[PDB]
């Protein structure tokens, strides 16, 4: 189909050549093979940035209908940010089949825009109350919250 | 399949790239490429998809496939 075969295309494709620290990796079905719309991935934090250090594990969920359609892109466990819904959901334009999502959009380019986000909030368009009350109100609060979710999902 | 490529990246943006047996411990290829970059073992760990490979892990344990990217950190040394 449409999608798994995208899909197939892509893996092949991020596992010659993605960036370096990201991971992006199918999950399994019961019996052994790829299951192909629902990946496990991880981000890692900007060097420089009060993110450094931290890898932030999400998943990303296709459609059938994928690519007409984005990933839903979910932090897992929910992500301090300001435009990380309380679920965990990933609020971004690209990822928004209306907005500026493009089929053409690879997993290694969402995973990057993630990234950008992550240390260049869009306070325009918060998601969440907290982290965007308190990045309004109090950067250098924001900043320590931000540091010790790093440290918490640091790499041992 | 006798032999596989391989690239090792860097956050440095280093890609130095192996031809090596499937069924030979990954131990040669960590050797090799601190060999190369003239740097000594015990500086640095290898990733591939995101878990650390062991000296006597092989690509066929692993499920590397043609042209697979290992990522290698520096440890802490300390
Ligand atoms: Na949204």
């Amino acid at each position: 189909g449409i999608a798994l075969s995208r899909l197939a295309q892509e893996r092949k494709a991020w596992r010659k050549d993605h960036p370096f620290g990201f991971v992006a990796v199918p999950t399994k079905n019961p019996d052994g093979t790829m299951n192909l719309m629902n990946w496990e991935c991880a981000i890692p934090g900007k060097k420089g940035t009060p993110w450094e250090g931290g890898l932030f594990k999400l998943r990303m969920l296709f459609k059938d209908d994928y690519p007409s359609s984005p990933p839903k892109c979910k932090f897992e466990p929910p992500l301090f940010h300001p435009n990380v819904y309380p679920s965990g959901t990933v609020s971004l334009s690209i990822l928004e089949e209306d907005k500026d999502w493009r089929p053409a959009i690879t997993i290694k380019q969402i995973l990057l825009g993630i990234q950008e986000l992550l240390n260049e909030p869009n306070i325009q368009d918060p998601a969440q109350a907290e982290a965007y009350t308190i990045y309004c109100q109090n950067r250098v609060e924001y900043e320590k919250r931000v540091r010790a979710q790093a440290k918490k999902f640091a790499p041992s | 399949m006798e032999y596989i490529k391989l690239k090792v990246i860097g956050q440095d943006s280093s890609e130095i790239h192996f031809k090596v047996k499937m069924t030979t411990h990954l131990k040669k290829l960590k050797e090799s490429y601190c060999q190369r970059q003239g740097v000594p073992m015990n500086s640095l760990r290898f990733l591939f998809e995101g878990q650390r490979i062991a000296d006597n892990h092989t690509p066929k344990e692993l499920g590397m496939e043609e042209e697979d990217v290992i990522e290698v950190y520096q440890e802490q040394t300390g």
